[PDB]
Formats: C-alpha cells, structure tokens, sequence
C-alpha cells in the first residue's frame, strides 16, 4: 500500500512524504514444475515429505532403496536440462492419508512408486481432489515388468482420467554405480515424470528421447497406434537409422477424447493449468444502445489501438439485464504433431 | 479598425513626398539594401568564423501614372538628355499620411533609368530607378 | 405533447379581454384611431369597473343563446403536419420534464446560505432573474429550492426575484417522438351593432399581439400568423342582422410523446476464451 | 403484395385504442392540455376498466345503428401511383419470402449446442435480440430453428431473446414486378358531444403516432402523413346534432407480385466444330 | 402547454440587439463561419491521414428594411464614404426574447459592402455584411 | 403485411446518432465520397486503357433546426471560435430504428464548416459539413 | 485533429522569437543549408569515390508585414545606413506555440540584405535575409 | 520498365550497354515512319508523387536518323 511518512498522523505544520512503492513489485511470475515421489527406502523417517536438492543429500537421508533409484532416474533421464528440486517420502493399505501430506507442498507432477491398481485409482483420486481445489496436480503411473495390450487396454479403462497417463514399457537403466538394473514399467514413468518437469511450461514430452538401454518389449508401428489411440504412452526403438535410439511416441492421457485437446494431450492441459490471462464507458452518456452499436464502438476503440499498437468475426457480444459481456477469442500455443508436405514435380524448359 | 487604430501601415496611411510636395498618382515604391556581407573561412574548419560588412548599395524605385503635367520630367525630377549632367541629388521622403511625420528619408537619390510605356487601351505609366548614398528615419 | 390551440387561445384571450376592458386608458389608447363618437360610445358601454354591458368569449355549437350585443365566437379550423426529424425524434432527455414556469419568490437566510423556494420540483433552472452567479456562490438545486452562498451576499438575505424553471415528473429516460402541425383556429367579434364589431376587431388584434410576448406561445404554438375577413352578416333573417369580421389565427407547434426507455447499462465486462481450434 | 390500407388501420387501432382506455394514466397524459371537467369527465366516461360508455371502430355504410356517443368511422380515400422502377422491378429473390415477424423465445440445450426454437421456417433472419455472434459461434439456421455453440456460452443455457425473421413460402426464383402508391384513408371520431369528439381526436394522434413505430408501417405503409379537417356537424337534423373532426392518414406502400422463373440453367458445355469451307 | 424539452428558435423569438439597442424591421441575419480545414496525404495511402485547422474566417450579413429614422447609415454603423476608415469596431448580439440571455456574440465586426435598393412596388431594403474577429456563446 | 423481400430506407427508418445519443431535430444527412478515379491514356491508341485510384475524399453534411438546448454548439460538436483547436475527432453513426442497427458509419469527422440562419418566418437552422477519414458498414 | 494531437508542425503550432520577444505579424520564414558537398573522382572509373563535405553556408530569411511600431528598425534588429557597423550578431528562435520549448535556434545571425515595398491598395511589407554561423536543435 | 527492359541503366551497368535503335511507325501498316540510330543515353529519371502515376524520362543522343530501317 501507500506508507505515509510519519506514520503518526500530525496537525501542526508540517511535511508529509506519502511513498508509492507498487512500481516496483516484483516475483509475481510462476512456480517451477517441483517433481514428487512416494515409494519406499531404508533410513528416512516414514510419512515425512523432504524436499531434495541434489543426489548426495538424498543418499544423505535415503539409503539403500527403491526410491533413491528413483530419484537417480529423476535427475538421469534429463541430463541436458536443468536438476530442479524434488520432494520425496519415504512410506513404510491406504495410501490417500499419506497423500494428504502432499496436499500444501507445492509440486505438480506426482508418481506412486508402485503398480498395484489400488494405488494408482487412490493417486488419482488424490489428484482430483487437489486439482478441482486452488493448486492443480497431475500424475503419471505404469505397469509391472511385462503386461499385454489388452491388459494394458483394461488398465487404462478403469484408470480412465484426465489427469492420469499410462506408460506401456519397461526396460533397463545402466545406473551411475555401473548395474544394469532392470526395472517396472512404473520407474519408467518416473523417468518420463522427470523429464516433464524439466521441460518448460507448456513443453511436450513426445519426440524427446529416453536414455535407456534397453526395452523388455519392442512394438511395432501398428501396436504404437493401438497404444497411442488408446491413450497409452509407449516407447518407440528408432530403427531407421545407425544412430539408433529411443523415442518417447507421446504424451497422451488416459482420457483420450477427439473433441478437446486439453483433455486428451497432457501438454496443453498443463498450459491451461498455467496459462496467463488479461477500460469501461457506461451507458449515461448515451440515450440508447444495443449488442450491435456496442460491437461497433467496441471494434472502433480496437481498431485504434491495434493502429496505435481486431476482428470484427472474433467478438462476440451479449447485453442481459443492464450488463453487456464482451468475449474475444484468443489463439494459445499449442505443438505440432502432424506436418503434411505436398510435393508437387513440375518440369521447366530450359534454353541457352 | 479605424486607420487611427490599425497597427499595419498600409498605402493609404502613407504619403509619398519630394522637395516638400506630395508625389500624385504614385503606385508603387520599393526600396533594396544590400550590405556585401562576406562570410571568413580558414584552413581547420568548414564553417564560416564570422561575417563581415564590406560595400553598402541601395537603390529606391518609383513607379506612376504619367499625368497631363507636373510629370518627373515635367518637375524636373527625371532626366531625358544631357540635363541629367546638370541635375543634383534629392531627398526622398516616405511620410505618415495622418501626422506628417517622417517614416524613411532616402538621401542623396540620384537617377539610374527613366521608362515610359504607352498603350492602346491603357493609362499611360512611368517608372523611374534612384541609387542613394544612405536612408534613415529622420529627415537630414 | 398533444396539444388544444382552441382551449388555449379561450383561457389566454378571456383573462386578458377582461383586463383590458377594466382599464379605460388601454381602451383609449386602442381606439385612438377610430371616429369619436364610435370610441365614446364603446368605452361608455362596455368599458370600465362600471360597464353595464359585458364582452364575452365561448366555443361555437352552445345550445343556448348567446350575448349576441358581443360575442367572440371561437372556432376551431384546419391543420397540416409541414416538418418530420429523422427517426421522427423531436428531442431526447435524461430526465422527464414538464411545462415550462415562471414564479415569484424571495430569499431567505438559511444555515449560511440564501436559498430561493419553488412551489414545485426543479427539472431545469433556466434563469434566476437579474442574477448571474460566479463559481464562487456554489450555485446549488436541490429539490424544489434553489440555493445560494450567503457569506459575501449577505445585502441581497431579503432580495425578491422571479424564478423562470420546469417541472420534473420522474427521473427516467426516453424520447420525445413527434412532428410539426401547423393549425388553424379562426375567431370572430358577433354584434348586431356594426360598429361595435369593428372596434372589437381592433380589440382583438390588440391582444394577440400582446399575446405573442407570452411563454406560452414563446414555447409551443410559435410563428402566430394572423388573416382577416370580410365584414358581412352573419345572421340575416332575425328582427335584425347580426355583424361580425372573422379573423384566423394560424400556429406552428409539436405534437409529441414522450417513448421512456426502461434499458439501462450500467457495466460492460470483458472476458477472454481460448480457441484451441 | 397487394395491400388494404383500410384493413390494416382497422387491425391496428383497434387493439391499440382497446389498450389505452384499459390504462388511467395513459389518458390522464394525453388529455392534460384540456380543460379540468373535460379531462375528468371523458376519464370518468369512457375509462378504465369500469368505464359503462365504449367507444367503436368500424367502416363507413354500415346497414346498423352504431354507438354515436363515441364512434371511430374508417373511409377509404384515394390514391395515385407516385414512383416505378426500370423494369418494373421492385426486387428479386433466390426463395420465395413471407412477412416479417417478431417473435419470442428461449435457449435450450441440445447436443452441446444452444437452439432457439420459432414458429415458422425461417426464410431470413434480421436480428437475434442483444446478441452478436462471433464466427467462433458457429451460428447456424437450419428449418425453423436457429442453432448456437454451447461451449463458451453455458452461462446462457437459458437466455431469453426476441427473434426478428421473416418467412420463407418456398424454394424458388423470380422477380418481385410492382410499383409504389401514395394512398389516403379519412378517419373521423364521432360523437353527439363535441368535447368528446375533441378528446377522440386527441387519443386517435396519439394513437397514430404511437403507431409509427410498429414493424407494419416500418416495412410497408412508409411515411405516414396526416391533416385535419374542422370540426362541424355531421348530421344536422336529428333531435341532436352529431359532430366529427376529420384526420385524413396518406401513406406511401409498394403493390407488387411475384413473378416466379422457372428458368434455371445449371451447365454450361462447350464444343468445338471444324468448318471445312 | 409549454415544454422545454423540445423547443427551436423562431424570427420571434430571437432578439438583435447592437449597442444595447434592438435593430427594428431586421428582415434576417446570417452568420457563416469556415475553419480551413486541410487534409494530409502521403507516399504509401491514398486514404487521409489527418485533418489540420489552418484559417478562420467568418461573416455575419444582415437584411433590413430602411428606416425613414435610425438606419444603419443614420446609427453610424454602416459607412457611404471615406467615413468608413473612423469606424471602430462593434459587437453584435443575438439575444433570447424572453430570457434576455445572449445566444451567440459576434465579436469586432467590420463592414464588407453596404447595400440600398430603390424599387417601385417594394419598401425599400438594406443590407450590410461584417466580417468578424471570433464569435462566442455563455451559459 | 410487412415485407423484407423488397423495403427501401426512409426518413422515419433511420436514426442518426453521435456518441451515443440520437440527434434530435436533423432535417438531412447528406454523404459523399470521392476516389480521384484517374484514366490512363499512351501513344498508340485514344482509348483509356486503364483506371488507377488515386486520392480518396468525402465529406458529411448535416441540416438541423437549431433547439434552444442540445444544439451542436451546446453539444460541443460545433465550434463557433478558436476552440475548434481543441475539438477530438467523433464518429457519426446511422442506424436502423426498428432494429437499432449501424447502417454506416461515418469515422473521424472533422468540422469545415458551420451555418446560423436567423429568418423572420421561418424556424432557425443549423448546417454543418465534416470531413472524416472513412466510412464503413458492419453486417 | 485537436491542436495537441496533430502530427505535422503548422504556422499556429510554432513562434517566431528574437531576443526573448514574440516577433509579431510574421507572414514566413525560410532556412537554407549547404555543405559544399563536392564528389571525388579518379583515373579507371567514371564513378564518384566518395563525397566530402567542404564549406557550410546557410540563411534565414523572414518576411513580415510592416507594422506601425516595433519593426526590425524600430526594434534595431536591421539597419539603414552606418547604424550596420554598430549592430551586432543575434540569435533568431523557432519555438513551439504551446510549449515554448525551442524547436530549432539559427546561431550568430547577421544581415545580408533589407527590403521595402509600398502599394496603393496593399498592406506594407517587410523582408529580411540573414546569413547565420550555425544551428541546432537547442538554445545557446 | 526500361531498368527491367534493359534500355536504361542505374549504375556500372551502363558501361556494359551497346547503341540501339528506337523506331516510330505508322500504326496501321506498322511501316516505320523515323528511325533514329545508335541511340545511347544520356540521362535517366524518375519522379514518386502522393496522389498520382510514377513517371520516368529518359533522353538519348544519337547518332542518325533516317525516313527508313537499318
């Protein structure tokens, strides 16, 4: 607010200095995508949500666990992006009062360190609960070390959310200390889950590569579709080239809708969930009005700023009661997942 | 505004006036000054360092409707032989029309070129150039 | 508004027929130009506190008999509408405003102000008369009072003015949609005496012009133009005939009503949606 | 089309006069500018929903007696056609269309779109009262109804609006021939009392410039113009004299058919053939 | 029945006064006013840029039938002959009849032309045309 | 019967607005507009061979009797003095009564010119004429 | 456009000003620069090199109507006679109307020549043509 | 244009030009009226206006001129 100076108010003569500081004001931009992880370890005290900063104070309070394996795929899937925070609890059945925990700790991505389908419906019930509140959320789970399509199909079905993905795939990590591990479908996700985070708001996770050595099952490009078209992740092996290579297909959700994007595809839901959004004349000044002379008064002023600095198709008016809504369409970044090239051979005489 | 009032002169609030008698039929009369201003260059700059006044010239010209009589040749004002050899200089007067104060005194005019032009359908005109030595606003 | 130039001309010409007729000198004065004995004998008759004979003033079509010694017979007549505005829209207003007034009224003191009271609601104050007050004075209306800055007027705490304004009926919007009537009424002197009917010509057109200085016709029922008959009998088979000259009055004026709009805005809100497409 | 002036006037004033005198305050505002007793007495008569008097309307050589105290008598005068068009082409049509109308309705949902249900098909539509659509909309007209995107506009799932439209006879092409007419009807308010014939001819100006604003004599029946006759007695030789003011209303209308063409050409073709000489 | 809500000015309802005195017998006055206004173009639109106020001017005309007294020859503001240079200049007032409240003022009028027409069937006409320095109203 | 089939705009169809309220008393409106249209002529042949659009003009003039309130003085769309300096550009709008729908618009008016008409038997007029930098109609 | 919006500079938007005073009846001005800008050439093309800039020369010229008091001799802004050797250089200011904020001084202004014309049924005129040192954007 | 032509010439160019010939001709039978011979140029211009058509000039010395082709 405006700080008078004094702060005591005084009568006899004098100066006073009122100070506007609002000019100045700053921090106002987003949160960072904070990661989350629930799953199990040696040595850190049970149902208790740390945050970690770097692999040596998670090897500090985790030992010797599933979830310091995890938090090593966190940081070793996005080597070339930025090692953000992580928050992370180490649990000892119910799992929501655990959950609970995470419900003020703001992180944004979430992933159960297990398969069982118990868990993942509390996970997401958990994140409906959280996202329909002030502080969205959203997770990602995957299955065990080998599971069918129609399995898998059965799965999504009755984990069937928007706010829930499905990672098909389960490999081999070559992990710092040199093991081959082999792991679940679902440390896969946490790898996908990490690279999200790392990404800018409103990236994608699709075309972006995975640092694996190897995958338990290799799909060819009609079960990508199936998957894909199911809302299935799945992981592509790039063949075509000698530079052979993984390939995350992309990022669609659970919920698989064609008449909403941001249902379907979990980079533009995130985008909504962070999406930004941004003068008045009143009616004793004129006699009479109506939605038509408003749109073109409206369109005028416009008309003059963009010169200064739209539409006539892209503004609708409504007037109700004394009250006139102005709603503009606005056009949001999206990514491309389609490009069609026509290719069209001509032939040309040439003369000399 | 009333003439009293005007703050533009105008040609009907000045009179035209030689040797004390009012120039009739006057139309016109225009008077050029020249100073020879010469502007002063030096190696260093490309810039004029001052300017200087070198060669004052002036001429006076009047123009008028030839009358019946009492034309400049007629008063003795103008010259169409070799009595211009024995003619002398004059004073010029411009002169407000209300008070009779002097406006511009022209001194020392003496003729450059005498014109006369005669037409058909027209009222006949003269026109007449002086050099001066010096103007002022006062009379010598 | 809708208007009746018949009604209006019977209640403005019977007042000012009277008040003429009680003072003798305007009389005088009217027929100043008539034959002696003419002027005499109307200003013994009809004229003056003492007058035994009455002038009197009333539609056409009575079903009784009239004071046929003299008697202006009104007479409404014919119209046209001459000039339409674009969208017929005659004005428009914030504020619903009645008939035009001009009443007398004196300051008075109140709590360090003058203020001036009005018998009705003030829609508009047109002029306080004799007086144009500075910013200083915080001019201020108020109701049905005008008031006024008592601290450097405090000579004026008594001063008598005549306020010139209009009524009020509500606070609404609207418009005033209407035309132009140009309409005739014709007016005619009846006496059996020849010479009475001429002087209540003159009589007549003394007071229309008098008239025409009048808010009434200064605001509506304007350009009062005047044509003048023949004098002839206009009843001829009694035991005498009865005289009289006709005289029209013709009038431009509005016809109007007043269109209230009950739409009101009072908040644009802008919002903006998001086309995925 | 073809038009009836005197149908028309008919049709409107009837309702129209039925509606002010079921409204007090309505007369009251008209009639203002009349004398006090007048003014009481034609409210007192003729108004509210308790007036025992009514007042009529219908055509002039009726076989029957009518209600002389008050009575609105409709008499069709003349009329010359005025302007034409080259051709004689008013307009021309891709699909045949009927009147125009106003009409209201309510939003629904249906399938994640809003629909406004109408009457009739629509041939054309003017206006959705206060709204606007943007192309985001998606508006769409379709039979009788007219379709609206829900998604944005859930707010809206019940809004209630004025649809103004016009009907569509049928699928086919032609030319509307025709011409312009300016035409008159005398309109004449009678009454055996002239203080009611007054006051009849003020409610029928008010009527008639209330009038002037309906859609009927927007798109037909243009620029309404009216004079005044005087007033004087109708009928003279009963055991009472029955007055009237004359109002003679001239408009300006289009009479006009639809030249329907069945002519209709869908393919060019085009060939080449060699002349040998 | 007088309203203001509606109300135009009308030949009687309009006062001219000069000097504080009414001119009788004014047959009409005409005031005509011009700003000069000047439109921009340029290299790229043929479409108007801008408009631009670069020259006032305007005049004030008056017809009048001819007074046997009191004419504007006879109230000194109309000039026949060299007398026209000792004229300063006048303020016209149009006024409101009833109110006596200033409608609009014409500020430093100066005489055009001056006009007399003598005809046989007539009275006899004046007119005379001002220009002006600026016009104003208050309120 | 009421027709849209055929139906021609007249004097009572049609408000004319300017910032919102209507204009009370306008007697016309008259709009032009002018292109420069330009032929294009070569040795060779006297036909044009071409047209070419060069300088766009228009102009808006407005008649109304002049009201003892609300006149485009009082409004404060006329300028009678050297406050025409300190005048914004208005948009002047024509719109359908019935459906109070903008017919055209007329956008960036700018005063040429102003008329007062004081006659003895006659109302009073105002005249105006505006130029503006475009018009257009939104359907 | 109001006064405060237009984009272009017009004869009401600015002020002629000499010595702090407001110069009255200014009918126009005109400002005149030359930099002496010569073209270098050489043997094996018939083209210019480059350009270089040799000698600056500039001048202001202002035309007035001739008012009754307070002209340029009047004021002693111009001379007649001897009076040019006791003048001296003077700084002539183009400023904006509404502001006064200077829109461009022209720097040591000295006169080059001096003009009247008188006309029978015309306002009298005055012109005058300074050659100056310098200009800028901003006083002295 | 005569610069998209190759008539004319803006800069160096023109030292790569060679001597042409204009012709005027009767319109009807194309029968040349003049000829003028080995035109070359001697200066070109353009002018750009608000509110009216580009305009350019051209003028050549030559070198002859003839009642007939070359």
């Amino acid at each position: 607010a405006v700080e008078p100076f004094p702060r005591r108010p005084i009568t006899r003569p004098h100066a006073s200095i009122e100070v506007d500081t609002s000019g100045i004001g700053g921090s106002a931009g987003s949160s960072e995508k904070v990661f989350c992880l629930i799953g199990q370890a040696e040595g850190g005290e049970p149902n208790t949500v740390y945050e970690l900063r770097n692999y040596s104070q998670a090897k500090r309070l985790f030992r010797s666990g599933e979830l310091l394996d995890a938090i090593e795929l966190a940081w070793g899937s996005n080597p070339n992006y930025t090692a953000g925070r992580i928050l992370a609890m180490r649990i000892e059945a119910t799992w929501a009062d655990k959950l609970d925990k995470f419900a003020h700790e703001g992180g944004y991505y979430i992933v159960p360190l297990s398969s069982k389908q118990s868990v993942h419906a509390e996970v997401a019930s958990f994140v409906k609960e959280r996202s329909d509140a002030g502080e969205p959320m959203r997770a990602i789970v995957g299955g065990g070390f080998n599971e069918s399509k129609e399995q898998l199909f059965g799965r999504q079905a009755s984990l069937s959310n928007p706010r829930v993905s499905l990672v098909a795939n389960s490999g081999t990590f070559v992990m710092d200390d040199g093991r081959k591990n082999h792991v679940p479908a679902y440390m896969v996700a946490v790898a996908l889950g990490g690279l999200a985070s790392g990404l800018e708001i409103g990236e994608s996770i699709t075309f972006k590569p995975l640092r694996v050595s190897s995958l338990d099952q290799i799909y060819e490009s009609i079960d990508l579709d199936e998957l894909n078209e199911n809302g299935i992740i799945s992981i592509e092996f790039v063949r075509n080239r000698t530079n052979t290579f993984f390939r995350i297909v992309d990022d669609v959700t659970t919920f698989n809708d064609k008449s909403d994007p941001v249902k379907a595809e979990m980079a533009v839901g995130e985008a909504n969930d962070f999406l930004v959004s941004e003068d008045q004349f009143i009616g004793t000044r004129t006699i009479n009005t109506s939605a038509s002379i408003i749109k073109d008064f409206i369109q005028s002023y416009l008309g003059r700023k963009k010169r200064d600095n739209f539409p006539a198709e892209d503004v609708q008016v409504i007037v109700e009661g004394n009250e006139a809504r102005i709603s503009m369409t606005v056009y949001p970044i999206r990514s491309f997942k389609k490009i069609s090239v026509s290719l069209v051979y001509k032939q040309q005489t040439l003369q000399a | 505004a009333s003439e009293a009032k005007q703050t533009v002169h105008t040609g009907n609030t000045v009179l035209l006036m030689i040797k004390g008698k009012p120039v009739g039929r006057a139309q016109s009369a225009s008077g050029q000054r020249e100073y020879g201003t010469t502007g002063v260059y030096e190696i260093g700059s490309i810039m004029p360092q001052e300017h200087v006044y070198l060669r004052y010239e002036g001429t006076i010209t009047v123009e008028r409707l030839r009358m019946k009589k009492e034309n400049f040749a007629d008063l003795g004002y103008a010259s169409l032989g070799e009595e211009i050899l024995k003619k002398d200089i004059i004073d010029i007067l411009v002169v407000d029309n209300l008070t009779k104060q002097v406006i511009i005194s022209y001194h020392g005019c003496s003729a450059n070129n005498y014109n006369e032009t005669w037409q058909t359908n027209e009222i006949v005109t003269e026109e007449i150039e002086f050099s001066y030595l010096t103007a002022s606003d006062k009379a010598r | 508004a809708i208007t009746s130039v018949d009604s209006y001309l019977l209640s403005e010409i019977k007042p000012r027929l009277n008040t003429v007729l009680e003072n003798c000198y305007i009389i005088d004065e009217v027929l100043k130009d008539f034959d002696y004995q003419t002027r005499e004998s109307f200003k013994e008759a009809f004229c003056g506190k003492n007058a035994q004979h009455e002038v009197t003033v009333g539609f056409n079509f009575p079903k009784f008999k009239n004071n046929y010694e003299a008697h202006y017979l009104i007479q409404l007549g014919q119209g046209q509408e001459t000039k339409n505005s674009l969208g017929s829209i005659q004005s428009s207003y914030f504020e619903a405003t009645g008939d035009t007034l001009v009443e007398s009224s004196t300051a008075i003191r109140e709590d360090d102000k003058l203020v001036f009271t009005v018998s009705k609601p003030i829609g508009e104050l047109i002029k306080v008369e004799d007086i144009e007050f500075a910013k200083y004075d915080n001019l201020q209306v108020e109701g049905n009072k005008v008031s006024f800055k008592y601290q450097t007027n405090e000579d004026y705490e008594n001063y008598n003015a005549n306020i010139i304004f209009t009524e009020k009926k509500n606070d609404s919007k609207g418009l005033v949609k209407g035309f132009t009537v140009e309409e005739q009424v014709t007016v005619v002197g009846l006496s059996f005496n020849v010479d009475v009917a001429r002087c209540l010509d003159a009589v007549l057109k003394m007071i229309l012009i008098s008239m025409r200085d009048s808010i009434e016709e200064q605001q509506t029922f304007q350009l009062q133009n005047l044509s003048f008959g023949d004098i002839a009998p206009i009843i001829e088979d009694g035991d005498s005939m009865i005289f009289g000259r006709p005289t029209i009055i013709k009038y431009t004026s509005s016809l109007d009503l007043d269109y209230t709009i009950t739409q009101d805005i009072n908040k644009l809100t802008f919002k903006e949606r998001k086309d995925w497409k």
